[PDB]
């Protein structure tokens, strides 16, 4: 809970496997995965 | 923003009555003492005067050089101070300046350019400068007064062109000396602007 | 210059005059003779000449047979030629004393040398130059295009040249602008705005941060730029697994896949269109096709069909009417399945019975056949009636039996009658097919 910024510089790229197909067990992840928002979101989740 | 725009410039004859008026815009003008800093042809500022604010007084400090000659006033509902300059020698050609500030000189202006000069406007002399064996070059001795402007080649050359900053005789007269460095042929034309008087001049050794 | 050389001119009238021409420059440089030679190329096809009265009167009139610009100038002077070379000190050096030749700057254009070159014969001996020797400005024209010019504005008060700007494009590849001057007769504002607009229309460069400076206008939000859209879209390699799911087998299912159609071209319809439908409910349905009806230039007829009326009472009453150019079924509209059948459907049957009685009618024009979401163009609900398809179904069909008498199925949204008053009009007049 402390003013800290994160600034993560990153490209779309291609990961997983092409949302509109989804997953078994990567399905509601996928999303929270291949996005280059939550890729600084997670980091300042997980340390607060 | 504090502009200080001067105006009332000119060419005078010695023992004349000139007028310097000084319109401030950007600041209240009756909080400040604005002064008159006079900078004779290249050489250091030497300060004329000052008037004191009128809640200050509006005492008139003015200089040793130029005490019962000049005299300086300020007005608020018209907002202008002036340098009165009476009984000019030749010592007032210069770029008088207009500070707002008695010992802390601030926006300082512009630069009203003041003549007195007992001359009167005559074409240059255009007398050529023969190579000893090199340079090239040209004077437009006696000629007043500035404006002037000299080319070579007629505005072609313009590498290693040198307009030497003119001049003054004790006659009142200016001379400048424009010279181009190049081995060899060329020419000069000098455009008195004043008399509107444009005389050219081809040289060789 | 120009008035010390125009003063001492004055005196050579009498003697020889100026003409100028847009004849080729081939045919007149052939026929010139008697003291007469070319002033000026001022094109392929324009050559201004030079030379004494009495032939160079008669080489207007020439050109008045060659129906070519013939002008006997009015401020007819001895230039070029040798009646002005003899005075080498008031037409030589009075007109220009005092000069001063300026550097690069932005490329001027000399003519009498035929390219763009500054000496010093041009501030001072370009006059000597000129009265001396021709003008080939056709030359310099031709070296204007070689270093990227084509817009050339005449400044005049008629346009003389610019008209033969265009003779130098009329024969050459870099055909060129020339923007019309002032016309003769022109001199006023309003004209001078109309060539600043044509120079702007050429290729002008105009700093319009200069002609409303004075005006103290503002400016207004205006529409922004019209995109003319393409359809530009890319479709994924790996969509679904690069097929429909699993796999895939060497057979291959169709589908329907409801594709955005025009809604047709409107065109002002005639004689009448028949909103043909029950009468059972009162219907906001009939109130909102209409409106666009009437308004398509028909009028607007009712014809109340009931369930199994008879395959003939509409034929006589579409007779009774007179001629019709379609009609639109909104017996289809919020209508549910009779739960006894659902082929059973009272409109399927009105429907058949209108399609044959338009026959039997021998009217000839195109039924429409409003359904409330009997289709969808997207699963974003449930089919309000599948029963209701089956007049689809039966549509398909009908077109190829009565391409005439069918003109299609005009689905809309269940309960929402807006989509009809938007686009019905030019749906059953649409030329889209």
């Amino acid at each position: 809970a402390s003013p800290t910024g994160v600034f993560v510089g990153l490209i779309p790229q291609e990961y997983g496997p092409r949302l509109a197909e989804g997953g078994e067990g990567v399905e509601g992840y996928l999303m929270t995965g291949t996005t280059t928002s939550v890729a600084s979101g997670r980091i300042a989740y997980t340390l607060g | 923003e504090v502009q200080l725009v001067q105006s009332g410039g000119g060419l005078v004859q010695p023992g004349r009555s000139l007028r310097l008026s000084c319109t401030a815009s950007g600041f209240t003008f009756g909080d400040y003492a604005m002064s008159w800093v006079r900078q004779a042809p290249g050489k250091g500022l030497e300060w004329v005067g000052f008037i004191r604010s009128k809640a200050y007084g509006g005492t008139t400090e003015y200089a040793a050089s130029v005490k019962g000659r000049f005299t300086i006033s300020r007005d608020d509902s018209k907002s202008i101070a002036y340098l009165q300059m009476n009984s000019l020698k030749t010592e007032d050609t210069a770029v008088y300046y207009c500070t707002r500030g008695g010992t802390l000189f601030d926006y300082w202006g512009q630069g009203t350019l003041v003549t007195v000069s007992s001359a009167s406007t005559k074409g240059p002399s255009v007398f050529p400068l023969a190579p000893s064996s090199a340079a090239l070059g040209c004077l437009v001795k006696d000629y007043f007064p500035e404006p002037v402007t000299v080319s070579w080649n007629s505005g072609a050359l313009t590498s290693g062109v040198h307009t030497f900053p003119a001049v003054l005789q004790s006659s009142g007269l200016y001379s400048l000396s424009s010279v181009v460095t190049v081995p060899s042929t060329y020419i000069c034309n000098v455009n008195h602007k004043p008399s509107n008087t444009k005389v050219d001049k081809k040289v060789e050794p | 210059v120009v008035a010390l050389r125009s003063r001492v001119i004055a005196t050579m009238p009498g003697n020889k005059g100026m003409a100028s021409i847009a004849a080729p420059a081939g045919e007149v440089r052939a026929r010139i003779g008697d003291r007469v030679e070319i002033a000026a190329v001022n094109g392929p096809r324009s050559v201004v000449v030079a030379g004494d009265s009495d032939e160079l009167d008669r080489l207007v009139a020439s050109c008045t047979t060659e129906c070519i610009r013939a002008k006997r100038l009015a401020v007819d002077y001895a230039s070029h030629s040798s009646h002005v070379e003899t005075i080498r000190d008031a037409l030589h050096a009075e007109l220009g004393e005092d000069f001063h030749p300026l550097p690069g700057f932005v490329p001027f254009f000399s003519t009498v040398t035929g390219r763009w070159t500054q000496p010093d014969e041009l501030d001072a001996g370009y006059w000597y130059r000129n009265l001396r020797r021709t003008v080939r400005f056709a030359d310099a024209v031709r070296a204007l295009a070689e270093q990227g010019y084509r817009t050339f504005l005449e400044v005049s008060a008629h346009p003389i040249l610019t008209a033969a700007i265009e003779e130098i494009g009329d024969g050459s590849g870099a055909d060129l602008s020339a923007i019309h001057s002032l016309r003769r007769g022109d001199g006023s504002l309003a004209d001078f705005g109309e060539a600043l607009s044509r120079a702007f229309a050429a290729g002008v460069a105009v700093d319009w941060e200069s002609v409303h400076l004075g005006t103290g206008a503002r400016r207004v939000p205006l529409p922004t730029y019209p995109f003319q859209r393409e359809r530009v879209w890319l479709e994924p390699k790996p969509v679904a697994r690069r097929s429909t799911e699993v796999d895939e087998v060497s057979a291959l299912r169709y589908r329907i896949e409801w594709r955005p159609t025009g809604a047709g071209e409107p065109a002002r319809l005639d004689g009448t269109w028949l909103v043909a439908k029950y009468a059972g409910t009162a219907d906001e349905t009939s109130t909102a096709a209409r409106e666009a009806l009437e308004s398509a230039g028909a009028r607007v007829r009712e014809l109340v069909v009931d369930a199994r009326c008879g395959r003939d009472e509409l034929a006589e009453r579409l007779r009774s009417v007179g001629e019709v150019a379609g009609v639109l079924s909104l017996l289809a509209v919020d209508e549910a399945e009779p739960e006894e059948a659902p082929l059973a459907l009272a409109s399927l049957a009105d429907t058949l019975s209108l399609v044959q009685a338009m026959v039997s009618a021998e009217l000839g024009c195109p039924l429409w056949t409003v359904t409330e979401s009997a289709v969808a163009t997207g699963p974003f609900e449930r089919v309000r009636n599948a029963a209701h398809g089956a007049l689809w179904g039966v549509g398909r069909v009908i077109a190829l039996e009565n391409p005439a008498v069918w003109g299609g199925l005009v689905d809309v949204p269940a309960g929402s009658v807006a989509e009809l008053a938007r686009h019905l009009a030019a749906v059953v007049s649409g030329g889209a097919g």
